This record gives structure tokens, C-alpha cells and sequence, in this order.
């Protein structure tokens, strides 16, 4: 799935062409498309945890904006799709605006469906054999929370319960017809588990950022790698956990133990849990793992180096302010605005030019 | 809910839902590493008896079609899959799987831990095993079915498959653009071929058409005497499931062959037949090979081939008599995958020349026939 | 199928609730559903030739509209059903904004579905095997002219050829359980006709007004129960063709024959076709048969009583006012104007007031 | 394309499409008016060995479920209609019709001129045929073995669709809320009545569990002694397919009952065999009643009811014994519909008051029977 940056570029014509304009992109293994295409979107790094909608069902208008965005493609197509099928259309309506293939078309509307009885059922709906049925179509579990109107830690716990966790399995070019001696995994929801973790080594965890984007481009990626290297080196049994299939993070060579995986919570977790690292790092992959620190921490993850409350102090604009009073260091003149008269005045204050961060 | 449920000698269960026929199944399980060609695969006679596990997961993804059928039916004896998807989208399909699979009644299963199975019979060997697709499958009862099968090894297959009577065969390949032709016309094919049916597959037929050829296809059991009686341009050994080893009438009749000057020309069970007739033995492999994309050695020039490989067993490249020259080799294992007479006009492929599924690397195995037999013709 | 006169009341609601609004109805009579309600759409007197479209394909709001007259139903909604499908919308979804049984949604989806494939076999694609089908399903010969890009004559003509026309079955209370003396009849694309007609008298036809709407109500239909109670007193054999089931014109007892058909030019010559009536009124029902006259004649019935070109002489506002003129009698001054500034001046001449007549 | 073929013995033929499943099927032609309950009307034992055309264009719109099945199987030899459904659109479809026929291998085809047939069945009589569907149906072979078929004119159908062994039968009648009940607890019911099985509607036995009875399901060659033997507080006789006349045993085995002072309740074949029994005479209909709004009076209280018919013999009213009275009249012909015996407690109905599919109006029928019990047992 490629990945794009539009809204960087307001005037720009965002319609998908012949040139380019992604500026990188995701990928995802699954023992199905759509266990592949789910786990792919939920690393995207977009926000999305699946085919969340883009347009409300009880709009007036919906209908004109998904016929647009159907027949002509933006970014957000994959999204309108899913929303098309919600909407009533049919499998041969949105062909006939995309194009896209009806093989793949078929199988997002099955999603659509499902996540319907998903959202019906509710939670108490959630029993073993549909979580397990949903899990194995590649659903998140905060997709699934969203649906049932639950925190995605309450589906967690659940599969926890009734001990639903994925098994990885390996690329091994041959469709295993001949057995690997390398460690290059994926997850998915089956009965074998390949991933057979050393208990042998002190392990070290490194997250990569998932697609690249502007702002977050191959300058994080050369710093995970050279984490993995250094302490390969030192002895130390690397882990890399990354989707960007672009980049040297993802080559096989790499790390002694790669996962090609969303870099999310729920992706990770599943991990540490069987690989029980020693340490994880989750400041060279820049944002995205970054802002999984907090929730890592939280479940029990030992994450290594500057702590994620140390990283809050500098990432929140009032714990820092703060600090550098205590520090006794210089700052701009700063005030913290809600309203529009009230900004006015405190500009007042601060004394233009000004500098206004959402 | 419709259940099946796979089980294995070992006694190893694979639980999963019923996409063919009702009923059980029963023989040698085997891995396929062919990510398309599925049709073609389920109708090729050297299946017989063997369930069918295909590694890629989406089987069934562009239905199925006439022109894909590599026989009259449907030989493997079960399907294993990963998943049946939703719809079937080709333009060529005329029916999806499930349907098909139900109407030649076969049993098959989806939803299973296809690479688990594989993984397995690669390491511990080939096992044997049933399917049970039912309301309430019974895990025992598929387990004494799959214990009482008797197993391939030693088992003639050929003499089941083949054709009760002779006919002749003058259908050529098939087009995108114009689709299977119409039969050839006897008068415009310059040489006779008479093919041993040791359960042949179209393919095989209609690229020999292709080169020129007019067939006559005789029951496995024909007599090397009821045979030269037709003047041959040549013979030809058909692929055929089973234990190329008990079928004592053709390697007698081969040998017979083999004291002539004619052309002789064998694919796989047809390469084994050839070298059994020419002292060599043969043994049944660990899992065998099964798949389109093994890459085999042309020994003598030195360059590599991706075939189209189905077979279960092997000639013992140690035990290759003087008389036979080692010309093909598997760049997988190593395994024995051709095989010249020094003395004599006759050659065999262990692998599949005719592909249908698979790379069309090998077709030109078929060119050197012909040189045989223009040559013989000379003569 | 109820008649409506909405286009009458500018301001009012013309959404569809539990106070009537309908001024009228039509009733169709076939073996089938499709082929009944396509005849009873044809009946309707309102230009339908069937499932005629409401919306374009091309318009970028349509499935908002179509939407729209979904969910809350109109006079049209029906046409909107098949727009609908047409569109890309599913059963399913035209079923949860409709409510109307999906018995009865599939059944217009198939149509549509058969419709495109004329469309884009075109006239050449009309074999027997297939018009037949077609006739079977209802479809009018102007809608598959319109389809095909043909003029309905065309259709007919293929008809012709092929030996494709309907036979008539006949109105028992029994299911054929029981022999009929009543000739009550409908038409249908079957293998038995039970029409035979009398080889014995002459026979006089009169064409109906279909369903009663604003303006042509009761009083065409009363005079055309007078034209089949005088003539059949007077020894002929009174044949009558309507579809309105409130009517007099459509009891058994009225007439010596009953065809219970749409009023339109396909249906009636298909009656004509096999009667070969003495005369034809279609004087008596109102705008319906009078539209029909022109046609009728040239397809060579036999019209009785004031002749169509008479008919258009007085109809026609431009012959009419030459006829005045020709007779020496007084007329309001009129003109023709075609653009704003043209009528302006004319009505300068004229002088005002103005009757504006579209 | 499936195709389909429906052939009279006259020659008449009727093309259309196949829609149950592939083979032939052979019977006396009927035509059954009920617009509704197809599936009932299906699973209904009389129509063993017939062939029925239903005048409803469609049938089909509410699927099919269980609960609507008068038997356990579908005894209709073949069904003939205008049109099949697209889909079934009904909260209590379990399967589409298609299916079901599939499933029950029935012959069937869709899409011919039921009126034109149905016009011919009335004006000429009943037709044997033939159905045949598949590939390519051949006309002549159709002609051929519906012109071979014997015949329903004195055959013995009761004793094939009859049960094999006894049993016991106190299921009650379904609810919209409740559907089936659970089968009652024999020291539930009150009376037990022995009914003799000529091919029985669920539907009779339910509501005469519904009445209080439990029930005793005889063979239909179950001898008067070994019934009298269970001391039955009544005696039924069911409804079933065939010549009521040469089943010789039930009428000399009613005979025995005659004698006795126990009540007896016979159901339209019931009803013939107890006329029999009595010294009446059946003869066979024209093209016979078979549908659901049929007026019947009872010339007692002349009052009509209307009712569920499926009858191709009836009985003679001109040769009723002067111990016979009648009951009841068809409004349609005047053929005759119920008797009473004069001296003995012992009346039948040619109709269904049970009705299933049909009208409710002549349940009451069953009450006079309970009566007769009733008062049996106070003496
Ligand atoms: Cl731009
Ligand atoms: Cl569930
Ligand atoms: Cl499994
Ligand atoms: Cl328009
Ligand atoms: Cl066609
Ligand atoms: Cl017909
Ligand atoms: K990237
Ligand atoms: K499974
Ligand atoms: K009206
Ligand atoms: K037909």
C-alpha cells in the first residue's frame, strides 16, 4: 500500500495519475489477501486500524462523495470502498466506477459484513469462535473495539482468554518445501507456530516507523539498523520489527530475528510475548514507535534508554515550558490560547510576529 | 456449518469445511507447490489415488474451464486447501471450484493449515491419509481408513487408468486467440506415433500433434508385437500414477522395443519404464516432487531448465546401466531427471516437457524426438 | 398501479403517505409478475413504455437522488427502483430504504440486468430466442426500440418476422378448472390462445382512457359503455379494450369482448391483428386513443367516425387557425414567438392581456 | 441451458427447463389449484406415482421448511410449473424449492403453459406422462414410457407408501408461536385410537393428537383381529395415493370392524374403503379434485364449507347400500363427499378436514368422531 503525503501539499491536485505522488509505502504478509490487506492497513501509519469509515451513514450526500472518490481515485480510495459497500452499493456497481478487480472487490465487501454483525452483536457477541474467525481475516483489535464500543485493551484481554494469539510463520521462497535457517517472519492467525525464540540470549528489541512519509523518511530507518548492528555485534540477539519494505531495516541480513509486522501496539505485543526481550528501543524509528512508548510501558514492556515519560516532558509544551524555567534558559514569550479575542490580547502580550502552533 | 476434517497415518487432525462432495477419501497425501494451474493439476491421471495439498492458499481464484481438463476426469483422489475464495474472476471460467469439485464428486477440504502439512510431509515423509467431509465427521473412523490404505508403493496404477481400447489422437495445442483447434486430419500428419496410455495427459498428445504427429493411443497392457505390426514412426511411454515397477507388460514390451531401431521416447512414469527395461532399478522418494518451478540441469549443455515436476518416485542414478547415459539433473536434490540409450534411439524426462501447468522451459525435449524419428525415417 | 396528478398541484407534498393523493388507477393482468406490472407500467398513461429512466448514468448526484426517492417514496419511486439498480445500489440496500419485499426487488433488478444486455447487443442481438424472452418478461416493443436505438415500428417488424405475437388467455375465477363462455381476456407470451374469434359478425372495437386521471375522468368512459350498449343492441359484436378497474367499460357484462390491455398501439394491434374489426372508435376514450388514431390508421385499422387527420386539423393550432381564417370567423389574435424579446413585440401587437400556451 | 421435457401419452409435448433433478419420471398427470402450499401438497403420500402441475404461476416465493412437510418425503413423482422463483422471500424458508427438489431428487420442470395443460387434463381426463430432464431430453423415448405406464386404474399404492412396522404416534399440531410441539406423554391422552397407515398425512395424526388422542400407526395390511386384540377407543382410516378397490385387505378387515360397535372414521382413501366395506362401489374420476376451494355441502345442516381435495376415485352414490347415508355433496360436480352408516357408528369424508395445505372449515369433521369415542367408552 503506498503511502502519501497530500495534505502537506494543499493546492496540489490529489487525484491519482500516471506521475507519482506517494512518497512511500507499507507492506503485509497474510496466510489471505485479506488478513494481508487488513494487517497492511492498520501499519499504514495513517490512523487507520482497517477499513474505518470515511463518511457518515446517515449523510444525504454520501452517496455523491463515494460515487466521486470510486470513480476517481485518491489516496482515500481503499476507504471509500469499504464505505461504498456500507452504503448499499453493490460488488458490480464499484467495479464499474474503480476497475478494480472483482476477486478483490468480493472480499471487502465479506469485511464490511462482518464488522456489521460485529457491531450488532456487540461485545457479549464476541465469543471464541467469531473472535477467532474475525482475528484470522486479519482484523485488528482496535477495529473490533471501535465496532463493539470498547477500549481495543477489553478485546485484548478477551483474546487473552480464550488464548487467541497469532502464530508466525516464515519466508522461505520455496513455500516450504525446503527448511530456513534464517528467521524472517510474519504473524497470522494459524494452528503451527514457527517462531520457535531462543532462551539461550539476552535479546534487544528494535522498532522500526513503518512507511516512510515526509518528515519521517530513511534517517530513522539508517538509525534502527545501526542499533541492530552495534549490538549484534556486541553479542547481543537482535530483533527488528518493521514493514517498510524499501528499506535495509527490513533485509533479512540485518537482524537475527526480523518480524515484518505492523509497528503497532497490538503487533508488538504479541511479539514480546513470546521473545520476552530483555530491552526494546523506541526512539529510532521516530513517531510512530514513539508514540507507542506510554502504552508499551504500560503493558509490562521493557523499554531501554530515555523513558517515555522523559520523552512526554520535552513533547509536552507545559512540562518543558516548565523545565526550562527550572533550568533557568531562555524561551520565547509563549501563552496558550481558546479563543479568538482571547488570542488577540495574550498577542497582545507575546508581541507579534507570532508563531501559532495547533 | 459443513463440516471435514483431514487425518493423517500418524494421526495427525486437520479440522476444517467441506467444498466438494460428500463422503471420505482416501490415499497418498502429497504437497504442490503450483501457484496457479490448479485445474490442470486435478485432472492429470498421475494423481490417481493421492490427495492433493496445494501450498498456495486461494485455490480456485479463476474457476475452471473445458480447456484446462488434462484428461476426461477428475484423478486426484482429494483436495487440500488453504482457502476457496469468494468468487471465481476469469474471463475464460465456466464454473466455479466448489461446484466443479461437486460435480466430478469430489472430496475436499478448505480451511486448513495447508503450510503445517507441508512442513510435515516434508520432514517426516509422505503419509497416507482420508478425508471425511459429513455433518459429523468421525476422527477414528478416517484414521483406520487412512491406517488400511495399502499404500503406492508397489502398486500399479496404469493398468487402471489406461484405455480400455486403441484410438488415434490428431488434436494440436491450444490458443489464446483460437482456443483448442479441431482435430487434424490423418493425411496431414507426416509421422504415426503409437503412445503407450500408462494414464496419459492431453497435453502430452497435442504438443506431439503440434510437431507433426498422428497417435495412436493403446491400452498400457499392449504387446510389443501387436504394436510394431502398426509400423511406428515411434513410440511414445505416457506419464501414470502409481509404482512405474509391477507393471511387468511394458517393461516387456519396451525391452521388445529396444531391440529395434525405433524411436522411443519416454516422460516420467514412460522415463521409468525405459530405464527399468534397461536394467536400471528404481525407489520411491521421501516426498517426491511436486511442483512448477524445479529447476533441472541439462547436463550436457550445461544449462538450467524451471520444470513442471509430478512424481513420486525415481530411478537410481547408482544402478544406471552403461547402456545409460545421465543427461538431466535435479538442481534441487540432485535426483536422476534424464536418461539417453548409448546404443539405442531412446531417451526419456523424468519431469513434464508438456508442462499444462507449469513453465514451457522443457518442450524442446520434444524436438529431439522428432530428430529420432526423421531420422529413422531416412533409414 | 396508481395514477397520480402531482404535476397539477405546484405547491403541494407529493410524498406518498397514508392520506390518499392518487387520482386514478390502472390494473394489468399477466402469467408473471414482470410481465404483468411492465404491462401495467405501459398502461399507466403517463409516456412510460416500462422501466424508462429517471436519472443518467453520467450524473454525479444520482445516487443521491435516487437515494432520496428511496427512502421517501413519490409518484416515481418505482422508475427510481431500476435507476437504482442501474446505479450500482444492491437488493439489499434499495430493500432497507424501500421496505418492498425483496420478492419484488429481484424481480426488477433481472429486468434491468436484461435490459442492459440489449442495449448492448443492439438490434442485431434480437434473435427469436431472445425477444421471445424478452416478450415474456413483459417488455413493451418502444422500450426495447429505445434500448436497441430502433423505432418501436422496427420491433414489431422483427416481431412480425419471427411469428412473435402474444396469445390471449381468458378471466375464469377458477384456474381453468371449468370451461368459459365470457370472453374476458389478457394478453401473455404462451403457446395457447383462447381468443378464437367469431368468423360470424362484424365487429366493432372501442378503445378505452385507460386510468382515470384529472380531466379525463369518468364521462369518456361513460360514453364509451354507451358506444358498446347502443352498437351490441344494435346487432354488432362490441368489442372493448381498457385497463381501468374501477370502470363499467371493464365489467364482462358491458361488452361482447373484453380485452383487459393496455391502451397502446402495440397492444391494440395485436388485438386488431387477430379480430379484424369492421371499425375502430377512438373518439370515445379520451387523449389516450385519440393520440393513437394517426398510428392506427397508417398500421392500416380501420378507424371509424371522424377521421385522425380531421382529428389534428382541429388539434393542430396552426391547421385550426387556417380553418377559421378559411371560414370567415373569430378568432383571438395570436402569434408564435420563440424568444423573450420576439414575444415582447408580438404581444405589443397582440396586446394584453396574454395567454401564454406552452 | 438445462434443458427439460414433459410428454403426454397423447403425444402432447411441453418444452421447458429442468429445475429439480436430472433423470425421468413417470405418472398420471394432475392439476392442483392451491395457490398456496406447495410444499405440503408435495409431501403428500397421495401423490405417489402422479405427476402434479400446479396452476399458480408461481410457486416457490416462500422456500421451504420442515415444518411444512406433510410426510417424510416428497411423494410426487414430478412437478410441473409456470415459473420458478428467483429467490424465496420468508422468515420460516429453510431452502429454495430447487434445492429442495435437488435434494429430494425430483424430476421437475419450470416454464411451460401449466394452462394449457391444465385445459387439457380437464376437457380430455386425466394423462399418464413423462418428464424428462437433462441434456438433450429425447421426445420419442418420453412418448414411449409414459404410454407404458400402467396406469393408476386399479393400483394397489396404499400397501408401497405404508409403514413398515407399528408405532405410536402424540405429536400435536404447529403454532406461529410455538411451531411443532413436543411429542405428548401418553398418560396425556385421553382416548387411544388405532389408525390404520394408507400412505397418512402428518397433519391427520396431529390433530387427532390435538383432540386427545394418542395414536397407534398400523400397516395398512394389519388384521382386524390383531387391532381389535389393542382395544382401541376408535379405529382411522387414512388418506393414500392408488385404486382404493383392489386393497382387498383393508376392506375385509373393516369388514370386522362393521361387526363391532367401535367407532370409525375413514379420510378421503379411508373414506372410499369404508364404502367399499359397505357395500358401495368407487369408480375414477374424470381428471378427479385436487385443490383447496372446493365448496362442499352438508346436506344436513345445508351449510358449505370450503375445502382441501386431492381425490382421482370417488365413490358411486348410486349404488350406496340403504345403510349408507349421505352426508356430504360436492357444490362443484354433486360427486359425493361424506357417509354415515345408518346403523353403525362408523362415517367418512371424502375431502381433508385436515386440511394442510387448505382452508380450516371442515376440521370440525374430527369433533364427531371424538363424540363417537366419547360415547363409545361410556359404554
Ligand atoms: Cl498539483
Ligand atoms: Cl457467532
Ligand atoms: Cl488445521
Ligand atoms: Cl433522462
Ligand atoms: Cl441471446
Ligand atoms: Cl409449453
Ligand atoms: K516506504
Ligand atoms: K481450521
Ligand atoms: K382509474
Ligand atoms: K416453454
Amino acid at each position: 500500500i503506498p503511502r502519501f503525503n497530500f495534505e502537506k501539499f494543499a493546492g496540489a491536485n490529489d487525484r491519482l495519475t500516471t506521475q507519482m505522488k506517494s512518497v512511500g509505502e507499507v507492506m503485509a504478509i497474510g496466510r489471505t489477501q485479506q488478513e494481508s490487506l487488513q494487517k497492511a492497513l492498520r501499519g499504514l501509519e495513517v490512523g487507520a486500524t482497517g477499513f474505518d469509515p470515511k463518511v457518515s451513514l446517515d449523510d444525504p450526500e454520501a452517496l455523491t462523495k463515494i460515487r466521486r472518490e470510486l470513480k476517481d481515485a485518491g489516496a482515500d480510495r481503499i476507504w471509500y470502498i469499504a464505505d461504498a459497500f456500507r452504503a448499499g452499493l453493490s460488488v458490480d456497481g464499484v467495479f464499474n466506477l474503480t476497475n478494480i478487480d472483482r476477486w478483490f472487490l468480493v472480499q471487502i465487501e465479506e469485511l464490511v459484513r462482518l464488522e456489521e454483525k460485529v457491531a450488532e452483536v456487540g461485545i457479549t457477541g464476541l465469543n471464541a469462535d467469531f473472535l477467532r474467525q474475525l482475528k484470522r481475516k486479519g482484523f485488528a483489535d482496535a477495529r473490533l473495539a471501535k465496532l463493539a464500543g470498547v477500549r481495543e485493551a477489553e478485546i485484548r484481554k478477551l483474546r487473552d482468554q480464550y488464548d487467541l494469539h497469532p502464530v508466525y510463520k516464515r519466508v522461505d521462497t520455496c513455500a516450504a518445501e525446503f527448511a530456513t535457517d534464517t528467521a524472517y517472519m510474519y504473524s497470522t492467525y494459524e494452528e503451527e507456530c514457527e517462531a520457535n525464540p531462543s532462551t539461550d540470549r539476552e535479546k534487544i528489541m528494535v522498532l522500526g516507523g513503518g512507511p516512510n512519509r515526509i518528515g519521517q523518511g530513511i534517517e530513522f530507518d539508517y538509525c534502527c539498523v545501526h542499533a541492530s548492528l552495534a549490538l549484534r555485534e556486541d553479542g547481543y540477539e537482535t530483533i527488528m520489527v518493521n514493514c517498510n519494505p524499501e528499506t535495509v531495516s527490513t533485509d533479512y541480513d540485518t537482524s537475527d530475528r526480523l518480524y515484518f509486522e505492523p509497528v503497532t501496539l497490538e503487533d508488538v505485543l504479541e511479539i514480546v510475548r513470546i521473545e520476552k526481550p530483555k530491552g526494546v528501543i523506541v526512539q529510532y524509528g521516530g513517531q510512530t514507535p514513539l508514540k507507542l512508548a506510554r502504552a508499551l510501558e504500560a503493558a509490562g514492556v521493557p523499554v531501554i534508554g530515555t523513558s517515555p515519560d522523559a520523552i512526554d516532558r520535552a513533547e509536552d509544551r507545559e512540562r518543558f515550558q516548565h523545565a526550562v524555567e527550572r533550568l533557568k534558559l531562555k524561551q520565547p514569550a509563549n501563552a496558550t490560547v481558546t479563543a479568538i479575542e482571547m488570542a488577540v490580547e495574550k498577542a497582545k502580550e507575546i508581541g507579534y510576529p507570532l508563531v501559532v502552533r495547533p | 456449518i459443513k463440516s471435514a476434517l483431514l487425518v493423517l497415518e500418524d494421526g495427525t487432525q486437520f479440522h476444517g469445511r467441506a467444498i466438494g462432495a460428500t463422503g471420505s477419501a482416501v490415499g497418498e497425501v502429497v504437497f504442490n507447490t503450483s501457484m496457479t494451474g490448479y485445474q490442470e493439476i486435478l485432472t492429470d491421471p498421475s494423481y490417481s489415488r493421492q490427495i492433493v495439498t496445494l501450498t498456495y492458499p486461494h485455490i480456485g481464484n479463476v474457476g475452471t474451464n473445458d480447456a484446462d481438463e488434462e484428461s476426461s476426469q477428475v484423478h486426484a483422489q482429494g483436495l487440500v486447501i488453504r482457502d476457496l475464495p469468494l468468487i471465481a474472476s476469469n474471463f475464460r471460467n465456466t464454473e466455479d471450484l466448489s461446484s466443479y469439485l461437486k460435480r466430478h464428486n469430489i472430496v475436499a477440504i478448505a480451511d486448513i493449515d495447508t503450510r503445517k502439512l507441508t512442513r510435515l510431509l516434508r520432514e517426516k515423509g509422505a503419509q497416507n491419509g482420508c478425508i471425511i467431509a459429513g455433518d459429523n465427521p468421525d476422527a477414528a473412523l478416517a484414521l483406520e481408513k487412512a491406517r488400511a490404505f495399502p499404500g503406492l508403493n508397489g502398486m500399479d496404477l496404469a493398468k487402471e487408468v489406461t484405455t480400455a481400447e486403441a484410438y488415434s489422437w490428431t488434436q494440436g495445442s491450444w490458443t489464446l486467440t483460437g482456443g483448442l483447434p479441431e482435430a487434424k486430419k490423418e493425411d496431414e500428419l507426416p509421422f504415426h506415433v503409437v503412445a503407450y496410455d500408462f494414464g496419459a495427459k492431453r497435453n502430452i498428445l497435442r504438443m506431439l500433434v503440434d510437431r507433426g504427429c498422428r497417435l495412436t493411443i493403446v491400452p498400457a497392457q499392449t504387446s510389443a508385437e501387436d504394436v510394431l505390426k502398426m509400423n511406428p514412426d515411434g513410440i511414445f511411454l505416457s506419464n501414470g500414477p502409481g509404482d512405474p515397477a509391477p507393471c511387468d507388460y511394458a517393461i516387456t514390451a519396451i525391452q521388445k522395443f529396444l531391440e529395434t531401431d525405433i524411436p522411443v521416447f519416454g516422460i516420467c512414469l514412460g522415463h521409468q519404464l525405459l530405464a527399468l527395461a534397461s536394467g536400471a532399478k528404481t525407489v520411491k522418494m521421501k516426498f517426491g516432487h511436486h511442483g512448477g518451478n524445479h529447476p533441472v540441469k541439462d547436463v550436457e549443455k550445461n544449462v538450467v531448465m524451471i520444470t513442471a515436476q509430478n512424481h513420486g518416485f525415481a530411478v537410481d542414478e547408482a544402478t544406471l546401466p552403461a547402456n545409460l547415459r545421465v543427461t538431466h539433473k535435479s538442481l534441487f536434490d540432485g535426483t536422476l531427471q534424464g536418461i539417453h540409450r548409448t546404443d539405442k534411439p531412446a531417451f526419456s524426462f523424468q519431469g513434464h516437457p508438456e508442462a499444462s501447468p507449469g513453465p514451457h522451459d522443457a518442450a524442446p525435449l520434444f524436438d529431439h524426438f522428432i530428430e529420432l524419428i526423421e531420422q529413422y525415417r531416412k533409414t
